[PDB]
């Protein structure tokens, strides 16, 4: 599972977190999510199921796939969203197993 | 509210071993299936294992099976892992996090951590 | 795949109900009892939608069953599940439908409930 070591903008502009994996990790299941990790804590779900959105993540956080790449982009960037963000998958390669992204660091 | 909270970290020389848990609280623990995820200092998330709600599936990470043992105690709300024969390259804080899939029947793949604990950290060294 | 069902009250009467959680399929010598399994082996399973008589060498499930998921969606029941056996190339059990929903949290082996029956 590869993602962009960092991503950057304005705030008030949209980011793009691209999650490039394969067809037995990305293509062909719909499970990827991703997790917020702020500096010395544990990381927060934002999104899981490519796209939904858990109860008490705002609404400027969303979710989306294509191909064998999936995204999180986040609207109205603000200040607060500084965090390493990481994709999440399930991969039926060999043995039943899940995996996370490299983590893309959000400034 | 829902807490996970990890004990049994410290130091460790390698080739040692070390057994972590963490008590759950806010739920009904025998529902919901718990995983491990490390992350070493610097470095990403790694899954590590996780245990079914019956103990009957239990899965672990190519890098750690053979080596780790998993278990829960469903009547004291308490998940256990035991590390045996570990190096330096396990360093790393431990987590235990609950999965948000309730219905592990359905989709037993679909995996995600709606709630993590603080975590603990494991040193492996001398 | 097989899955041996966990989460049972331990205590001819047969019981399937859920308050006390039982479900009987034991070997002996709401459409819940489904088919019986007798013994190579003979199966005889009525499933959603045709009855199904085979006989073959089974390797049947220490605890075989079929399972109808409730989908909240659309109320509506449908199976899902037929665990009976891995293979099929004196002694019987009965073979009971289990029902799963969103009541019913958990993994393969305990996210299941029963809907009152009994033989
Ligand atoms: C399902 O259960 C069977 C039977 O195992 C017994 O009942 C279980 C619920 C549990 O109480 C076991 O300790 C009991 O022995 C399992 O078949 C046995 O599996 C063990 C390995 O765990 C093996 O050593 C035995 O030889 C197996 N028994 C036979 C007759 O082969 C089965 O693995 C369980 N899992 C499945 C497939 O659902
Ligand atoms: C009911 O909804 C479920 C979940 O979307 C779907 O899988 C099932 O096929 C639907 N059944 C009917 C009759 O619409």
């Amino acid at each position: 599972v590869t993602q962009p070591a960092s991503v950057s903008g304005s705030p008030g502009q949209s980011i793009t977190i691209s999650c490039t994996g394969t067809s037995s990790d990305v293509g062909g299941y719909n499970y990827v999510s991703w997790y917020q990790q702020h500096p010395g804590k544990a990381p927060k779900l934002m999104i899981y199921d490519v796209s939904d959105r858990p109860s008490g993540v705002s609404n400027r956080f969303s979710g989306s796939k294509s191909g064998n790449t999936a995204s999180l982009t986040i609207s109205g960037l603000q200040a607060e969203d500084e965090a390493d963000y990481y994709c999440s998958s399930y991969t039926s390669s060999s043995t039943p197993n899940w995996v996370f992204g490299g983590g893309t660091k959000l400034t | 509210e829902v807490q996970l909270v990890e004990s049994g970290g410290g130091l460790v020389n390698p080739g040692g071993s070390l057994r972590l848990s963490c008590a759950a609280s806010g739920f009904t623990f025998s529902d919901y299936t718990i995983h491990w995820v490390r992350q070493a200092p610097g470095k990403g998330l790694e899954w590590v294992s996780s245990i079914s709600s019956s103990s009957n599936y239990i899965y672990y990470a190519d890098s750690v099976k053979g080596r780790f043992t998993i278990s829960r105690d469903n009547a004291k709300n308490s998940l256990s892992l035991q590390m045996n024969s570990l190096r330096a390259e396990d360093t790393a804080v431990y987590y235990c996090a609950r999965d948000g899939n309730a219905y592990k029947w359905l989709l037993a793949e679909n995996v995600r951590f709606d709630y993590w604990g603080q975590g603990t950290l494991v040193t492996v060294s001398s | 795949q097989c899955v041996n069902l966990t989460t049972r009250t331990q205590l001819t009467w047969f019981h399937a109900i859920h308050v006390t959680k039982r479900f009987d399929n034991p070997v002996l010598p709401s459409n819940i009892i489904r088919g019986w399994i007798f013994g190579q082996s003979l199966l005889i399973v009525n499933n959603a939608t045709n009855v199904v008589i085979k006989v073959c060498e089974f390797q049947f499930c220490n605890d075989p069953f079929l399972g109808v998921y409730y989908h909240k969606n659309n109320k509506s029941w449908m199976e899902s599940e037929f665990r009976v056996y891995s293979s099929a190339n004196t002694r019987f059990q009965t073979l009971l439908a289990l029902h799963r929903s969103y009541l019913t949290p958990g993994d393969s082996s305990s996210g299941w409930t029963a809907g009152a029956a009994a033989y």
